[PDB]
């Protein structure tokens, strides 16, 4: 009947997705994964990797 | 109990037992306070599946956004909040009548989705797949005129004519002249009895103007003014004097 | 440090469930084709992705 | 508590008397600050139900897109958001009264939807497939001419006649004369205590000033106009050219 | 801190003083820039709420279609969006005084939402079954003329006695010849002291000029012209060549 | 970067520079190319916020219905389809200058909105009940009379007063005729400059051309004409020929 | 392929050769079915953006309610409804080049929303708190006469002055009688092409009724008329009977 | 099934089989009751699109707030109400044809909005970044002179020479005095064929008052008195009494 733009309090059904999160690491080879994971552990300082020194 | 003594609603009674066995959509028409849902509910009783269950519904009273969902049901997670999975009333009242009052309020989307499974008969819930049968009997009731409804264009005409299989329009109470005598006593013997009063009659005064006065809450209207009439008056017979306010 | 600490946790599931994720496909894929890895080719079978899933 | 000293007011508070067994709906009537509240909360009080819930309601308050769920509830899972299931308020005052206050503000849209309440008391919530069955008495009050709403084709026909079963009209103070004095002296005496002022009494010019003006607020007009004259007044007598002033 | 000299300002002062211990809402009117906020805080610091909020709403900028989520609040699940209960501004004014800021410019179908609320203090929160009372003391401030335009009809009648138990009206600058030069040299002082300029006073052509000016902007008009005298000023002495936007 | 030769428009410059130690809101009129803009621009440059944000907002582009939202921003949860808190357009601004160019388009009932912020700096966001207080200076430009809109009854009287504490009207530019062709040889320049040309200047019947027409597109108007006479230029200097677009 | 050949085509063609050079705004004026979009897509062929997008848009068709929302576009949370982020054709087309088709039937408010982006380049989204900055050539096409409209105040003044930085005006095919039967020859040879008939060429009495009449539609009436001319064609030769819709 | 008998109507048979290899837009001009709409579904049977929908529309009847909405369709989110995606009317007859009924009464507004499908047949939707393509051939059809009505400046002249390539008119039944009889005959034998009517033909009386009544409903009302005739027929043969009854 109207077609505008408004701020309404309403009762809605919706729906929504879920995934996209985390499955870009499937793709990835080895290399860009371990590439990607130091770029993590950069960022975050509660991450380590072992190391043997 | 109910009042059925005038020719014009008698024949109407004979064509409710002659409609009653068949299996096809029935749209009521009228007034205001004019039997719609006695007879809606005489065609019911009447019929076969008298036993199986009667789900009355107020179509205005069916929020818009949901108005499928309400109507046809939906399973596990069509929508975010979605905690279980609830059948519709095409569902609940399956083998028995589905009666839809005030048919007249119903947007064009809901029409059209309404007219969808009443031509199909089949139907999909809203987050489900498999597909479900109606085995129902549709009864439908307003007071608008339809035609000029469908004329202007709020209703449309496959609907119209898909439910104007069967139509029965009972006459306003102003052309039942006959009829409002034996109403007001019926009236006048329930409440009495139910307020605790001794009236038990009306004079003969008292009903020339009954059959005088146009009605134009038809057989509603009658009813609250014997009620009014009995709560005040305190004499042994209704008088045209406590009438003449009312009135 | 508690904000810090639930993304690294998220990060090793995410790249446990990787791993997790390779070796079944990896299995599946071997199990599928169990004359080529003993007669080489010409013992191939026809298989699409829709057989793995 | 109440000052009834006129005679159309005793016929009022006669009428209210004699439905004190009745259950039907009540339509309250008049202008602005004639006391229509005052004469629901009478009847409430009066009646068999007196010591269950009033719950009064202002119906222009109650946003359009939820208007179905806060008067029927609705079960959880029904919509996004509906985390818990809740009840309406036609529930809540289940065994009650139900006031509904300025009734003549309700859009012709949202008075469809209390056809069937209103008259047989059964509705289902929202996500809800059982149906709910009330005891509810339902007053309703507007300071508008009803009648000639539903004339002017702004009120439902078939809403009227659900609601209008007993029907009380409060007359305007400007035709209550003989209230003006007694109305006066409590609320004086009411201020008089309420802010410890040593005013007594009225001299007998500003009685005849007070039963010359033509009030247009009415009881609520009277309220304000002697607060004023309290709340600045020095001396043990309230003179006229207090009041004059104020009017 | 502020400036009442005029004889008309003086009796405002002592009625603000003899009203310190009602609780009745107030009513303020005059043309723009008059002083209207500057009484209603004066009103709310001389009275025993002088320790509680002074909430300042402007009712024209509060959406519609929100209005009732803004000033009674809601509960958990109301709507989809609401995840958690949240207060109104009746609720989080409680134990002080809420200032409705331009009243006249509020539309018809809002004035009704505060009919029950003003007098009785208590409502129902969006999707809350529980009823809620506050004490709050309600100010309300306007510039039109609300007497007219209820007989005209742009403002409704039952909420004009509602709001207006006190009213209280200031006169134009121009009325108020009185004020005028200590106002100047109050404004004069506060500015010179902000810029650090070295302003001391005004010439008599200045203050000669200054009394004769029709002010339209009345008090915020007088501030304006004081600060581009003194940003464009270099000697000690205000003259009356430096005032020629008056002219 | 800019000219300013006439005499009118050195004793705005010479005024602007006396404000630059004030805070309150200026009001900028004229008509439509007078260059408002860049008034407003050089106010911003020449005080103590220089370094601070300078937000331009055009306040007839902005939805009715979402003007509150906009202007003031909303809580999580206010209405269907607020998953988030948002900041509006006086707290990006905040410490800095806000320009609410042409102001005179906006309605009445949109005026009333903004008559405390103005004022006061504080406000309450949408479904917020803590009060904000912001650090904001408001220049405003209309190309319209706003003392005649407020006297027709078509702009609000109380708006006005809150704007206008400083008024600045800058004068068409057919009347700065002593700018005329400074301004062109400064466009001329840079549109040579810029499409790679050889034009270096004008000829005597073409600045006698230039100082009799009257400009109703003002500065704008100007610039037009010279990129129009750039762009079709053959020779090293525009004659008569080439200005027959006036 | 296109015909130009009337001195004043030819002379329009050597001015969009100029201005290729050039990301100047263009105004192209005319009557109906002169070549308005033929010139601007060959503009737009001739400049350096040939690679770039085209976006041709019809501005009366969008609603006045949205006019904001397809041109600038809007966040996430900008309105209820509003799920994800989408551009605008402002950012649609970055770097290319937009045609407004039609700008004369933009209403006065509509024109008020286009005053900055054109100039500036710069906006803001709808709920969007980051400037956009875009690069886009705008182009704009009307049959009515922008000046004139100016001068009645039909059309914005701040607008004209930065659309018409460069202006072209295509004149009627009554002034281009050398252009007319080159254009019927390619419109016959095309649609006998199209429809497989045998026409192949004018008689000299029906090339003499062709240049005779005054078109109204201009290129597109002659394009209709070639078309059913081919259509109802019989013989070798569209003699002068053939057409018989000229007068 | 159709009865084509007049002269002309063989004529306009002739250029409808003529044109069916052409997909150019088509014009229809005629009183109401000629058969326009038959007329347009013979060329789309005889067309090379037999085997593709044929939509027909009514613009006027077409609400103005959301004339766009229903051509274009929308995309989801585009506005507050947007659940769901949809599709036009431009969209649903891709491959077919798109009939336009009472082009003649649409607003002079919306006719602008229509300027671009027409011709190029691209079109973005409401809320959607790519452009649609579709094929539809456009059959329009009206109840005027659209020239004289284009000469009133009441029409679009661009959006005449779009749609007016090949135009067609039909006389109305006063000039098509031949067909009466064999409709009349046609229209009784269905009708006895439906109604299984012992009805076989009408006699010679009842022949010369149709010549002699004019018609203005033309076809229609022809075909609704020669029904209502065979619904209050009782024997074989039909005398002239029961037709000259209804008129
Ligand atoms: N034949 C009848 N005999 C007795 N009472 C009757 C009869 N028909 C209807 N009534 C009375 O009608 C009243 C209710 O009216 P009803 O529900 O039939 O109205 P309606 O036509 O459906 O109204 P609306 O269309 O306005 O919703 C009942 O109190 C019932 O007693
Ligand atoms: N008989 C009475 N004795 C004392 N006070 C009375 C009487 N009648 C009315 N009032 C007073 O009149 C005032 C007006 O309020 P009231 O709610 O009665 O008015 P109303 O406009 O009819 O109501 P509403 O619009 O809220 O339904 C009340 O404060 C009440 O105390
Ligand atoms: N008596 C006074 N002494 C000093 N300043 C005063 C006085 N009266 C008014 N003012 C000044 O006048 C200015 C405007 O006053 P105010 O805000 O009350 O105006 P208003 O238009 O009536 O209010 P509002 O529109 O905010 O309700 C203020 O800056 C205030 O300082
Ligand atoms: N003194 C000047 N020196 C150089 N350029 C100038 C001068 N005055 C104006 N201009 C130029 O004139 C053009 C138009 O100016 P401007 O945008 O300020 O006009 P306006 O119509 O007042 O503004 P707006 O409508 O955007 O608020 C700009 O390109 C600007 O650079
Ligand atoms: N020089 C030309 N050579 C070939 N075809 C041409 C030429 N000029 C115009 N046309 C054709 O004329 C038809 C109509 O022209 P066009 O689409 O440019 O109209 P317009 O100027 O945009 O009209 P309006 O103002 O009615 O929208 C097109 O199909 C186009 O191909
Ligand atoms: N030549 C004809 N032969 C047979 N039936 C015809 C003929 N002309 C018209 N009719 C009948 O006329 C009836 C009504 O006319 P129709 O609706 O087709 O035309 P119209 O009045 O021009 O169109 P519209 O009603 O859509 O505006 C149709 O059902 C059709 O069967
Ligand atoms: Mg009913
Ligand atoms: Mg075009």
């Amino acid at each position: 009947m109207k077609q505008g733009l408004q701020l309404r309090l309403s009762q809605q059904l919706a729906m929504t997705p879920q995934l996209q999160q985390a499955i870009r690491l499937l793709q990835l080879s080895t290399l860009e994964l371990q590439q990607e994971l130091q770029q993590a552990l950069e960022s975050n300082p509660l991450l380590e990797q072992i190391d043997t020194h | 109990e109910y009042v059925f003594e005038s020719p014009k609603m008698k024949e109407i009674l004979e064509k409710i037992k002659k409609i009653s066995c068949a299996e096809c959509p029935v749209l009521i028409t009228g007034e205001s306070g004019v039997g719609k849902e006695v007879v809606a509910r005489l065609i019911h009783k009447l019929s076969d599946r008298s036993k199986e269950p009667f789900v009355a519904l107020n179509v205005a009273s069916i929020p818009r956004d949901i108005f499928e969902a309400e109507l046809f049901g939906y399973e596990k997670g069509a929508f975010t909040g979605a905690v279980s999975s609830k059948e519709g009333f095409f569902e609940l009242a399956d083998g028995g009548t589905l009666f839809l009052d005030e048919i007249g309020e119903l947007s064009l989307e809901a029409q059209a989705k309404l007219l969808r499974v009443i031509e199909s008969g089949k139907f999909y819930r809203l987050g489900g797949r498999k597909e479900i049968e109606v085995n129902v009997r549709i009864l439908a009731a307003t007071n608008r005129n339809i035609k000029e409804l469908v004329k202007e264009g709020k209703f449309r005409e496959d609907l119209y004519y898909r439910l104007g299989v069967i139509e029965i329009e009972i006459p306003p109470l102003r052309e039942r002249k006959e009829d409002i005598i034996p109403l007001a006593n019926h009236f006048l013997k329930k409440f009495s009895r139910k307020y605790a009063k001794e009236v038990e009659g009306f004079t003969k005064s008292a009903q020339e103007l009954l059959l005088s006065y146009p009605w134009y809450g038809n057989v509603r209207e009658l009813k609250n003014v014997i009620e009014r009439a009995v709560l005040f008056s305190e004499g042994k017979f209704i008088d045209r004097g406590e009438l003449s306010c009312l009135v | 440090i508690r904000s810090n600490l639930q993304d690294a946790k998220w990060l090793i599931k995410s790249l446990e469930s990787r791993n997790d994720t390779l070796l079944r496909v990896s299995r599946c894929i071997v199990e599928q084709q169990q004359a080529f890895f003993e007669q080489g080719e010409e013992y191939m079978k026809p298989m699409v992705l829709a057989d793995i899933a």
